[PDB]
């Protein structure tokens, strides 16, 4: 019973993890179809879909149901495909911080970060390094800060205090056989570690996005128009539009600073107009109906920012003809300066900030390619030295200093054993456990070492 | 086994004489291969890494080259199975260390997700990455990659 | 009625900065 | 084939002027600036269509009494009473209007919308004909470089 | 032009020394040689 249901729920979770991106694209296509069939609405205070010979009204409801179901499936497959990686990174970071910096021992975190404060109720749990492919971190930090601080004052906040005492006691002739009772593992599971894990998940950004996605998909049943917000997933989701959207999101601060400077310049022009041009803002309709004047600072500022910016020809085309005496030249200067400073050299800045981003991204890509084609990533010697043997540099970067080979070697060291290492393996493992990395070839290779 | 044109007359008669033929003229080829290939694989990999070490650390030896020509028949089987790293071992000595690379490890490495992550790592390390911590972030990338590879392999 | 009260409600929050 | 059809109608000889582009290499320096990205331009027009559809559904759901393009008075037409009609009106008029969409609809002086529709118009302007045509014009300038 | 000026400044600071102006390749024979040379031997802060 329990075994036959666990071996099935594990298979179901593995399926949901294998089909995360497929369900993502399927949800995108379902949202596309929903928004395509939403193009057949009418008004009557009553929105009605009466635009075809049936087969369009119930299909919308079944498609919304399918979309909500697949959104739930995606939000539960993310928890099985991507959450282990982020919790692994978090555990690795906090464990290495504890070991090499003494965060919760000698260098207590400040209040300007929530991660340092939320990673406090995980160092004192039983299964702290759940995903770090090693469990000898508590022992390392105890041996590092056992004599310089309280031997028990460390294990009181690193957990296992009473547990280590009971283990040292049970090392004698006192050890029973622990029983296993079905349907009673809730006490066995660690609740504090799960609380910390849920706190990390609800802070992860990529999970809040899927939560908002499912929330909008649910509200889509109360109103069949929140399915339009799912088209934003073509931009905030898949990476097929990054080449275009990066040109806008690269500067970002420059664009908002530009629109702020534009607002300030328009406010300067607005106060000048409010103080010196009264008899011009006379947007009357049919005659003798004065309205939309400059008799108010806020009204004149809104009129400027809303009409003179979008007018395409400055502001002198939306106000009266400046033929009046004492202003015939001052208002001409005013209009032409507004034109040349607002819609000529302040929109050129906005359009140039988008064009410079393309060039900057292309330059970054070219620099990456050049650095990968002229030097080695590990030793960094150069192409000219290795280009003495026919096809030397490519053979050096594909056989001698392959990043894939180095990653496979680290994987082999981690997954092979601890007492079966040879001399070189034990040396590299000792260097890696202390995180020094002088075993990487700095500026020498097997070819520079010999003839 | 004789239509593949790989086993000669001697090899065919040897593999036929090495059969169980327990009075029924039937062989459990599962147990047969799990008996005659599992340790052969390990010993052959050890011989292959030994010969590769000798070749790479003793070139211009015709007396060993003629042996490598006849050992190539088995040295090619372990070509996508042995790695080679150039580490700094003894003081000022670039030591070439060898090791085994599993088929699952070399299978989960060619996935498009892992390749794209490696590409992005190289990109944002060449662009804004430093020099004093280049290996520091490279080993972090390696750890994240091997963790996600283990996760994708156990599914 | 929010075309004019919006700026007043936006400035009503900086009274806590004006008091300090 | 087009040269033969030119006898049935002496206007298919206009399709032979496309040979100055798809034929000789005297126009490659100019046409490569357009055909270099190619996928980027169609992705840009697709993103523009999606953004205009978002603005269209917002207008259909919150602005009814504005799309009143009546001629001579008391002849309501080209309204937003249909999703497809409003989407076509947007994609056909508001994009080419040169000043966003707030210049082709009624004056937003009505209460409860005086500020929301001003925000709507100015955001349409700044997001569609300012930073979405700048992308199209920058994709052509980057190709030259 | 401004971006090119910034990139040129960064390149001149990352390839040569400000005082002696020898080059990165010569000092990049000892592991992490150029940065130690520009942080210990020829520090502008030290000269000031
Ligand atoms: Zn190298
Ligand atoms: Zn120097």
């Amino acid at each position: 019973f329990w075994k036959k249901i666990i071996a099935y729920q594990q298979k179901l979770l593995n399926y949901f993890a294998r089909n995360f991106y497929n369900m993502r694209m399927l949800a995108l296509f379902v949202a596309f179809a929903i928004n395509f069939i939403l193009l057949f609405y009418k008004v009557s205070v009553h929105y009605v879909l009466e635009e075809s010979s049936g087969y369009m009204e119930p299909t919308l409801r079944i498609l919304a149901i399918l979309h909500t179901i697949i959104s739930f499936f995606c939000i539960i497959g993310y928890y099985c495909l991507k959450v282990p990686l982020v919790i692994f990174k978090r555990e690795k970071e906090v464990a290495r911080k504890l070991e090499f910096d003494g965060l919760y021992i000698t260098e207590q975190p400040s209040e300007d970060d929530i991660k340092g404060q939320w990673d406090r109720l995980v160092i004192n749990t039983q299964s702290f390094p759940n995903n770090y492919w090693d469990k000898f971190v508590k022992r390392k930090v105890m041996d590092k800060y056992g004599e310089f601080y309280g031997r028990d004052r460390i294990s009181e906040l690193l957990g296992m205090d009473k547990a280590a005492l009971d283990f040292s006691d049970a090392r004698e002739k006192k050890k029973p056989k622990k029983d296993s009772s079905l349907s009673a593992v809730l006490n066995s599971i660690d609740v504090k570690y799960q609380m910390w894990k849920l706190g990390v998940v609800f802070t992860d950004n990529s999970f809040l996005y899927l939560a908002w996605y499912m929330t909008m998909s649910v509200l889509g049943h109360y109103n069949n128009f929140f399915f339009a917000a799912h088209l934003l997933d073509i931009a905030m989701g898949f990476k097929t539009l990054r080449t275009i959207l990066s040109s806008v999101t690269h500067n970002g601060k420059q664009l908002v600073l530009t629109v702020g400077l534009l607002a300030v310049v328009v406010y300067l022009y607005t106060v000048v107009a409010f103080n010196f041009f009264r008899k011009f803002y006379n947007k009357s309709e049919d005659g003798d109906t004065p309205d939309m004047k400059c008799d108010d600072m806020l009204t004149c500022y809104m009129f400027h920012m809303y009409v003179g910016v979008r007018a395409g020809g400055g502001i002198g085309d939306e106000i009266e003809d400046p033929a009046g005496d004492e202003y015939e030249i001052y208002r001409i200067i005013f209009d032409i300066t507004f034109f040349f400073f607002v819609i000529v050299i302040l929109l050129a800045i906005i359009q140039g900030l988008i064009i410079d981003a393309f060039g900057e991204l292309r330059d970054q890509q070219e620099q990456v390619k050049e650095d990968m084609e002229t030097k080695c990533f590990i030793c960094g010697i150069g192409n000219d030295y290795f280009d003495t043997v026919p096809h030397g540099f490519e053979t050096h970067t594909l056989q001698e200093h392959n990043l894939a080979n180095y990653l496979f070697f680290l994987m082999y060291l981690i997954n092979k054993d601890e007492t079966e290492h040879t001399g070189q393996e034990s040396y590299v493992w000792k260097m890696y456990q202390e995180r020094c990395w002088e075993f990487f070839p700095a500026g020498d290779c097997f070819r520079k070492q010999y003839e | 086994m004789e239509s593949h044109k790989h086993y000669t007359q001697s090899e065919t008669e040897f593999l036929l004489s090495c059969a169980e033929t327990d009075e029924n003229e039937t062989l459990d080829y599962e147990e047969f291969v799990k008996r005659f290939h599992e340790p052969a694989k390990d010993i052959g990999f050890n011989v292959a890494v030994l010969l590769t070490n000798l070749s790479e650390h003793m070139p211009n030896d015709t007396r060993l080259q003629t042996f490598l020509e006849l050992a190539e028949s088995v040295l090619n089987y372990f070509q996508p199975f042995l790695g080679r790293i150039e580490i700094m071992g003894s003081a000022k000595r670039i030591e070439r260390v060898y090791f085994e690379i599993s088929e699952s490890s070399r299978t989960q490495w060619e996935k498009p997700q892992v390749k794209e992550s490696k590409r992005q790592f190289i990109f944002d390390v060449v662009n804004e990455g430093g020099e004093k911590e280049k290996m520091e972030l490279f080993v972090n990338f390696c750890e994240d990659t091997i963790f996600e590879m283990q996760l994708a392999a156990q599914i | 009625m929010t075309v004019k009260d919006m700026v007043l409600a936006f400035f009503s929050s900086y009274w806590s900065v004006f008091v300090t």
